[PDB]
């Protein structure tokens, strides 16, 4: 048997729907949503730390010159000078006045200190969705955890559900993402092959144990002028030590609809936004034929004292007499009203109370116990405590957030 | 040379620095900067011969004379 | 990657401020300083090795270094003698080959020094240190009781390696005391049972190897040219103060001790803040001494966090709607607190106040129906 | 002028702070500190003469003391004992006289004091000293390799005159350890061998030179009298806290030592800033990480220079024109940029493209015609 | 034979010009400015540096009457007391209780260490402009420098140039400037004998070492209430170091027309501004017959495309069919065009190629190889780098600065 409704996509929060057919006493049937991830699809394409410049030991030719040769490491920035008369702790180094040259170089390399405070720059886009839900029929719970997209099934215990499409498909995440120790920024950083000195993105590298890395950190070798051997150079700031001091907040305490972002696969998990729509088929084995159901005739209701609030706060009492004993659900049908109790023991002249949850100043909500229908009304007054926990069960719905004497005196 | 009034001139047409002035290093090939200036002392694991010319200490008895006479290998110091 | 150091020595820095406060040449020049840590802890480089004798055979009381003489051979020194200071006196932590650590307060400066009586230097670097702590709650002692977070701590022990550094050879070294100037004619004198070398062009190119003292023909002035030894084979480290080889390739390698690891750690936790309650809103009564981190953000499709560190005893007014905000102050857990209609007025008045609590709800959809 | 240093002698000063940290009467009092150097040097005059013998025969080890007792004679101790510091310990380049130099690092006092034997005293006196520099660039250590400025350094040759300062004839000082107080009568006795001068009223002034243990004409309390010791005629400075002889006349005239010296000195140049063209304008894609000075000025009748010290990895857009600018950045020689007039859209062609052409260029002439 | 000229002081940059006789042929004539210095005449009055109160011993008389003369020190200032006790390390230093005074005395001198950096006050006035000319004609090279007032003629060897009075009069010195350490400020000192306690000029002295120093700086003596002996005082800060404090940009950096002011005869060498009017007087000997210079036939001027710039961006070529070789001089007519170089070597039947830098966008000048006049008119479009290291050589005009195209379209 096929049903479909759209339940609300709010973890923790249940909500009550029934089915009916012909000859067959009706079943509850909540569906309350326990865990909902939102995986994206990722591409890594650089990974950056900051810099450790390695300067070799100069070369001196003595009463001669020589030249240098480009090579493939990273920021590879070489120079020669002539008329150098270098000195050491033993001194005249060089048989040679002014005919002698010196060469420069200084490359770059990752620090030794970055295989744990490195950044990889992702690329992220067309995030999906899987969602674990808890379905009850028939007194008869189980577990699901199925995908959203309207044609990936799931299956457990002859449970066969189908989730459709968002209503509004979103995701917290840009286009461009960088993770660092754990936690996931929200950066425009440059592509790979585009090196800007003294900003993010100042070395890149597929692996951090790669062999060709490349970076450009504008080295500038000026000319030996002491007494001594020493290569002097001028270098911009790291770019990645920069970054790191105006990273800003982390997406971690900035993502809307309170979602909590796991690092590892880049998750963004247990948060609300939109309906999802089901399509959820129960077999025969939890369905009982109305040969074997209690009747129930002359249903009474009255409500002791209402309030709308988004805790359990209204009071109802439901009077009846019926025929046989037995278990007999009960349900609220309007959409501004759910009942906390899910079935209720019936028997030939009891009399039962509830509880239910308003969202608006009237609680005019027609309920069914075992399908006999009744009318139910009084007013609700607003409640003091303006601050609590716990959020609310039913949405603000137009027609019924206003008073029905408002209704009145403005028709 | 002396191609600033900051720095010292050699005969050479080489302007170098004043602080390379009478540091014990010969700078310029004309040898100027150590020729007015009154000498510090001798290492101190230098020997001083009469002459007061700065003997190394490795170069004593090691048969040939290297100071102005000879006192290093003196049988006075380092008998044969 | 070999480990033994009877196949390597250590050289001669020029450090950028010696002990009498002058650039000279030192035996314990600094070349990096690595300050990654969570404690404090410092992986200072110098150029003398620690750990080690005269041949090299792992004596944790001896550490080596390049003597000043000229028939420079490595000697020997105690271990108590060596001193690191920033501002005030660090506490050496462990040491392994060229590298050390240190746990000392921030300052401006790193120096080591040998406090001995014959060989008495003290190089210095500048390097900014700055206290960092681990997550909020900006301490100066880490407190008794406290959550645990990640932190990513050096580990004392030398067994452990990051990194990677590199040995080459030994390139050539002239003195200048060899070299004699008699009369007239330039004397090279080779110290007492040494090979030494001379590479030069007096009047052309003449080379050769001699252990006598020798005269150079054609020769005028003792500058003209050099002299030098062979008997160096043990590998050097490639620092920019030392002449490279004629073909200076990678020979060999050696760890870089005291790696990082992740290891648990206390934080502080603040006080409490006291909610008071009102109308679509909420008041915290923040109290703090040090810098302690508050951040807020709402539920809806927009978010409009927060993020401000406090320092004094203040009080902060956030706006809560339906869907509800969060606030994660100090290191606490976040909490979650909704909002619900308290607008004043019944909305069932026998008079004409029912405007006045739609007016509160709803504030402008009410005046224009 | 004289160097005669036999004939002088140390004396007692008030020093505002001591060991226990009270004002004190202590040998070691200082007078004036100087730091007008360009080195972080400091020249400081004491009330102990340095580097001489007791008599005065020039020993380079020893130091007067100016003892406390009574009796008072001139003794010395070792120069190894002393030590000054002003907020750690700081290094001694020079010593003579009164004077001695000093090297120490930026504080708020200047301490002087003896460290060890059997008195230790202290003299801190209020005085700002704080880290000074030699042209732009602002640095910490003296870099290896920079732009050679001309410095001012102090001069740590000791047989250099700075200056000038005077002496004059020691006055009387009386002692309270010279007076009886037994019976209703007053006795004063002098030491032995020393003949005294006492002078005091009692009925009449009077006064006299005594050898041995003398009467008085009468009075009673002993407290009205004094007795100094005549017999000392050695030169002291003139201090502010000694009583005045008669004439105190200007009796001889000794050095300053540690001359200032004009020299010069190394200071950093920085990193080259990159320039960004646009039309009738530059940019500086600043780096400095530490205070630098950037100065620009026009070339036209009005210049409105600009001076600011930029701290970090900035970017000033700067606006020139026909005339041109010129701009300096830190040490680095000022280097001229002039611009010419190349506005987008061709002067030729097409009417529309004229207009725009001669509009970024006469911005209103176009206009008006 | 005399030639009126106007050169423009700009120093660096040549402006050509040619001179041409009835009967002669004509010469080139160029004119340089090399060194451009404007010397005040200075006055100084006083100089003045950081002084050093010095406090004589305080001489005590024991219950005697006790008065002070008045001395020739700078800022003496006495105090008489009454009812002291002083204490030195013996103790009761006179006999006589409650009835001796003491006098107190201060004055100031010069610093010790003020000999470095003392403060030069000076008064400038009626700044003359002294010009060294670079001039070059017929192959034959002169260096002179002359003053630019209109009467005196500063003459070399052969030449005789009567500079102008110079179009424009200005001075970067006020009336009054200070001199320290090589730095030229600008301020406003006090006159000799009027100072002021915490402004500059608080100390005065004619020589460095002069004996005769005035000074005000309000030292006051308290009466001391110490159980030891000591005189108190409280002295005004001084005013030289508060000055130096606050002292501002120095001149160096703020003058303008771009000067650089050195310090020792205080000059303001080597800037550019208005103009200097010239007369020359070229000796007869450097002329030459005009029978002896090459003539020429069927010269046309052909224009490359160009850029109007300060660089030498226009290119030129020219046709001929000459009859004798020799060398003849090249010029441009016009005053918005200068062409590069002077001399030529003109073969029977070549071509020479040129260079010039126009301002104007079309470059409808006159172009005169050894006395033939041609024209050639062009249209070149604006640079593409628009910053250069080198000044413009000629100026807009005003005149020529529209294009033709702009011209035909409005008139
Ligand atoms: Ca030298
Ligand atoms: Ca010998």
């Amino acid at each position: 048997f096929e049903h479909a409704t759209t339940v609300p996509n709010v973890p923790g929060i249940p909500y009550k729907a029934l089915v009916e057919r012909a000859g067959y006493a009706p079943l509850n049937l909540e569906i309350t949503v326990v865990s909902s991830e939102l995986t994206p699809s990722t591409n890594k394409e650089y990974v950056t730390c900051k810099f450790h410049t390695v300067i070799p030991s100069p070369q001196v030719k003595c009463c001669g010159s020589l030249e240098c040769k480009a090579s493939s490491k990273a920021d590879y920035t070489c120079r020669v000078f002539g008329g150098v008369y270098p000195f050491m702790w033993g001194g005249a180094q060089c048989f040679c006045d002014s005919e002698n040259t010196q060469l420069s170089e200084a490359y770059v390399e990752f620090a030794p200190d970055c295989t744990i405070d490195h950044a990889v720059a992702l690329k992220v886009h067309t995030a999906a969705l899987k969602v674990g839900l808890r379905i009850v029929y028939g007194n008869t719970t189980a577990h699901l955890d199925t995908f959203v997209n309207g044609v990936t099934p799931g299956s457990s215990r002859d449970l066969k559900v189908i989730a459709g499409p968002i209503s509004a498909a979103f995701s917290p995440f840009d286009h461009k993402v960088v993770i660092r120790k754990g936690l996931v920024y929200n950066y425009d950083f440059p592509e790979y092959g585009a090196m800007k000195p003294g900003a993010f993105g100042d070395i890149q590298a597929s692996s951090l144990d790669a062999t060709d890395i490349v970076a450009r950190t504008d080295i500038r070798l000026l000319k030996p002028s002491v007494k001594n051997i020493h290569v002097p150079y001028t270098q911009a700031v790291s770019g990645y030590e920069m970054w790191k001091n105006n990273s800003g907040r982390p997406l971690q305490e900035t993502a809307p609809f309170g979602c909590k972002i796991e690092v590892e696969p880049l998750r963004a998990s247990n948060c609300a936004y939109g309906h999802i729509p089901i399509s959820i088929d129960i077999p025969d084995a939890a369905f009982v034929r109305s040969s074997e159901s209690p009747t129930i005739l002359e249903v009474s209701c009255t409500v002791a004292d209402c309030i709308y609030s988004a805790d359990f706060g209204g009071s109802l009492t439901l009077q009846y007499k019926a025929d046989r004993e037995g278990h007999c659900p009960v349900h609220s049908h309007s959409t501004t009203a759910v009942l906390k109790e899910a079935t209720t023991h019936v028997t030939a002249t009891g009399s039962i109370t509830l509880h239910f949850s308003t969202s608006s100043p009237q609680a005019n909500f027609i309920v069914s116990l075992c399908g006999k229908k009744t009318t139910c009304n009084a007013e609700c007054k607003p409640p003091a405590d303006h601050i609590i926990g716990e959020p609310h069960k039913v949405d603000q719905e137009f027609q019924a957030a206003v008073s029905k004497t408002s209704w009145n005196w403005l028709l | 040379a002396k191609c600033e009034p900051s720095q010292f001139q050699c005969t050479n047409g080489r302007c170098i620095t004043l602080l390379w002035k009478c540091d014990g290093d010969e700078d310029c090939v004309d040898g100027s900067d150590e020729k007015n200036c009154v000498k510090k002392t001798c290492a101190e694991s230098d020997f001083v011969c009469n002459n007061g010319q700065c003997v190394p200490s490795r170069w004593k008895c090691d048969g040939d004379p290297d100071c102005e006479d000879g006192s290093d290998e003196s049988p006075e110091q380092c008998h044969m | 990657i070999t480990d033994d150091f009877t196949l390597t020595s250590p050289y001669l820095g020029f450090c950028p401020y010696c002990r009498h406060s002058a650039p000279c040449f030192s035996p314990i020049k600094i070349e990096n300083v690595w300050d990654e840590s969570d404690d404090g802890s410092i992986r200072i480089q110098v150029s003398a090795q620690f750990g080690y004798n005269q041949a090299g055979t792992a004596d944790v009381t001896k550490f080596r270094y390049m003597s000043y003489d000229h028939d420079h051979d490595i000697k020997e020194d105690s271990m108590e003698k060596i001193a690191i200071s920033t501002s005030g006196p660090c506490r050496r932590l462990g040491h392994k080959g060229y590298f050390l650590l240190a746990q000392c307060p921030p300052g401006d400066s790193v120096t080591v020094s040998i406090t001995s009586g014959a060989s008495e230097n003290s190089c210095t670097v500048e390097k900014k240190i700055r206290r960092k702590f681990v997550g909020r709650e900006e301490y100066l002692f880490p407190p008794v009781q406290g959550k645990l977070v990640k932190c990513h701590v050096y580990d004392r022990l030398k067994e452990t390696s990051a990194g990677y550094i590199t040995m080459h050879r030994p390139g050539p070294h002239a003195y200048k005391s060899y070299l004699k100037e008699a009369s007239g004619e330039v004397y090279i004198k080779p110290p007492s049972g040494k090979n030494v070398t001379y590479e030069c062009k007096c009047g052309d190119y003449s080379t050769g190897i001699v252990s006598t003292q020798t005269k150079m023909n054609g020769c005028t002035k003792a500058r003209q040219c050099i002299a030098y030894k062979l008997d160096q084979t043990k590998w050097v480290f490639n620092s920019p103060d030392l002449i490279r080889h004629t073909d200076h390739s990678v020979q060999g390698k050696l760890h870089i001790p005291f790696r990082l690891t992740p290891t648990v750690c206390p934080v502080p936790l603040a006080h409490t803040p006291t909610v008071t309650k009102w109308f679509k809103g909420i008041t915290l009564h923040l109290t703090a001494t040090r810098p302690t981190l508050l951040t807020t953000r709402k539920l809806g499709l927009r978010a409009d966090a927060t993020a401000e560190w406090i320092t004094g005893t203040t009080s902060r007014n956030f706006s809560v709607g339906r869907e509800g905000l969060e606030y994660v102050w100090g290191n606490h857990e976040p909490v979650r607190v909704w909002a619900q209609e308290s607008a004043p007025g019944d909305p069932h008045g026998w008079p004409h106040e029912i405007i006045i609590h739609y007016y509160h709800r709803h504030p402008v959809y009410t005046v224009i129906v």
